[PDB]
């Protein structure tokens, strides 16, 4: 229990690939070791943890990490990352079995899962519901992971970055990200600008 | 076998002195208080092995703590600095169990130099683009949340008044609507994508909900306008032919 690192503290990885998260440790004692994981919205939860019971240790949600004394390690691994692994993952060291006693943690390392999608039709789309004050929002959506939406340069205009939305129903993932101003020369059709697709329908 | 946390956001202006608590339900020996930043993951500032006892974690300057009765911990920041602005997390243990950390679940905590500057969210949505409807068979309403600061708010999508998850992507974290500003305002945008036949069908109904967490009332002020407390703006939109 004495410190630990986890190294690099952001994860990005296609859904389907392999997860590997970082951790190493110091301890002048005996070390126990523990993974927590924090979901987007919600607290710190288990993963799992390791106490003298055996090396691979196997935990929720598909992961496993395996104990090796002659790195000083804990790694975290999933073979087949899922969308739903998206969050914040934290390596604790105690010097206690149980984990009872202080908990020293690591920095954190974030993971970020990007989206397979399957059939791409990318669009810039113009929303206007008509309770219709201070309004025009641009929705660029329906676009492959290789596109990135670039910050603004008219500093008086918004893009917000590229989000992911599930339905999970109909089996069907898709990419968005959402543009505004009040300026009346403003435009959807050039509003979004950079890393952007030929085939764009409008 | 809960460990509970006073509140779940305060604000909180420099130099004022600022109180946590912290409460447990399952007789537990052990307290603990860290902060968590992005970048530094947890940091352990006070923690305490029984009542009445306390000890330094790895950071303790500019805190002090205060453990009374078995169930409870207070922390204790001397003088509010934006260097104090974090997530504050409790979590408590037992000596003889087997079980491990129970966590709290969070104080978020954010300093400012000037209480005037707290808004609330305004709560526009932006109905689907016909256009998007014809090429694909669906249908992205939009929804901004609009003039807050601090960044505190909570946006959820609700449909005929079950609350929904799929079919949903909110901005993870918001943008700066003056980045020039040093405590400049805030918007965030989600989105609710639906198949088109379920929008065009008013018997359904969506709506925006932005919980916000800004003054509580103890908090002193009159400017004109409304006190920017702890509230839900929502909007809303039905289905259409």
């Amino acid at each position: 229990m004495q410190s630990v690192t986890q190294l690099g503290s952001h994860v990005s990885v296609s859904e389907g690939a392999l997860v590997l998260l970082r951790c190493n440790y110091s301890s002048s004692v005996p070390p126990y070791l523990f993974w927590y994981v924090q979901y987007p919205n919600q607290g710190l939860q288990l993963l799992l943890k390791y106490t003298s019971a055996a090396t691979l240790v196997k935990g929720i949600n598909g992961f496993e990490a395996e104990f090796k004394k002659s790195e000083t390690s804990f790694h975290l691994t999933k073979p087949s990352a899922h969308m739903s692994d998206a969050a914040e993952y934290f390596c604790a060291v105690s010097e206690s079995p149980f984990g009872n006693e202080k908990l020293t943690f690591g920095t954190g390392t974030r993971l970020t899962i990007i989206p397979n999608i399957q059939n791409p039709d990318p669009a810039v789309y113009q929303l206007r519901d008509s309770k219709s004050s201070d309004k025009s929002v641009c929705l660029f959506t329906d676009f492959d992971s290789q596109t990135n939406v670039s910050q603004s340069k008219d500093s008086d205009v918004y893009i917000t970055d590229k989000c992911v939305l599930d339905m999970r129903s109909m089996d069907f993932k898709s990419n968005s990200a959402v543009a505004w101003s009040n300026k009346s020369d403003f435009a959807c059709a050039n509003a979004f600008n950079n890393s952007i697709i030929p085939e764009d329908t409008f | 076998v809960k460990v509970t946390q006073s509140s779940r956001y305060l604000v909180k202006r420099t130099g004022e002195k600022v109180f946590l608590e912290c409460v447990q339900d399952m007789d537990h020996e052990n307290m603990f208080w860290y902060r968590q930043d992005p970048g530094l993951g947890l940091r352990l500032i006070y923690f305490s092995y029984d009542v009445k006892m306390k000890e330094k974690g790895d950071i303790p300057e500019g805190y002090s703590v205060s453990r009374e009765k078995k169930e409870r911990f207070s922390l204790i920041l001397e003088s509010a600095s934006t260097n104090q602005t974090s997530m504050y997390l409790c979590a408590s243990s037992s000596t003889g169990l087997p079980y491990g950390y129970t966590f709290g679940s969070g104080t978020r905590l954010t300093v400012v130099e000037d209480l005037n500057k707290v808004f609330p969210p305004e709560v526009a949505v932006f109905e689907p683009s016909e256009a998007e409807i014809s090429h694909t068979q669906k249908a992205t309403l939009v929804c901004l949340a609009t003039g807050f600061f601090p960044d505190h708010v909570e946006l959820s999508w609700w449909v005929n008044g079950k609350e929904v998850h799929s079919g949903v992507c909110t901005d993870p974290q918001p943008l700066k609507e003056q980045p020039a500003l040093n405590d400049s305002r805030y918007s965030l945008s989600s989105r609710l994508r639906v198949s088109a036949t379920f929008w065009q069908n008013p018997r359904n109904h969506f709506r925006c909900q932005v919980q916000f967490y800004g003054l509580s009332e103890n908090d002193e002020w009159t400017q004109d306008r409304a006190k920017p407390v702890t509230q839900i703006v929502s909007a809303e939109a039905w289905g259409r032919a």
